[PDB]
């Protein structure tokens, strides 16, 4: 995998 | 500091994350998400509550902290109308950009901040009478932070489009309400 916003 | 939609919105996220404690993160996105499927398309929330998701303490106090402290001063300063609008303006469209970038898997308020970063600093330098402003002192940074996902620091797989994208945002509203008044 997920990607941190 | 003390308004309103700036407490609404980190009382939400935190929610949202002990949710994500008790049942996983995977089962909190596959309702949070951005629609990852035209057929969920209609599921409207979905472009606003991936804001709401985090996926460490880390991730969602760094989160909160920018958010309090930048989303504080636009409420004190300028309302809680002009915040919420930023809000979610940032989330839809840094939502939107981030999907196209690394598909539907993200979640943090970082683009909803980087707007607010982008806005406070815009509006600071166009319309000072605001009474908002962005120490060069974190902009430094916010260049740092933005460049770094660039470079996945440390392993660290950050939403880029979203950054950028809100980043945008946020710098066109600022210039567009620094022309106003």
């Amino acid at each position: 995998a997920v990607r941190m916003a | 500091r003390a308004g309103p939609v700036t407490w609404v919105m980190m009382i939400a996220c935190v929610v949202v994350f002990i949710a994500m404690q008790i049942l996983g993160d995977q089962e909190v996105m596959l309702w949070l998400a951005w629609p990852f499927d035209p057929t969920l398309k209609f599921e409207f929330w979905r472009y606003f509550t991936h804001a709401l998701m985090h996926f460490s303490l880390m991730h969602i106090l760094f989160n909160l902290l920018w958010w309090w402290y930048l989303g504080g001063a636009v409420e004190k300063r300028l309302g809680s109308g002009k915040l919420i609008v930023i809000t979610l303006i940032s989330a839809l469209l840094s939502g939107y950009v981030q999907q196209k970038f690394s598909g539907p898997w993200f979640g943090g308020l970082s683009g909803v901040v980087f707007a607010l970063m982008g806005y406070v600093w815009l509006r600071g330098e166009r319309d000072p009478q605001s009474g908002i402003y962005l120490q060069r002192g974190l902009i430094i940074f916010a260049l740092i932070w933005i460049v770094a996902g660039w470079f996945d620091l440390f392993g660290m797989s950050m939403a880029n489009g979203a950054h950028i994208a809100g980043l945008a945002v946020g710098l066109a509203m600022a210039f567009v309400d620094s022309l106003n008044a």
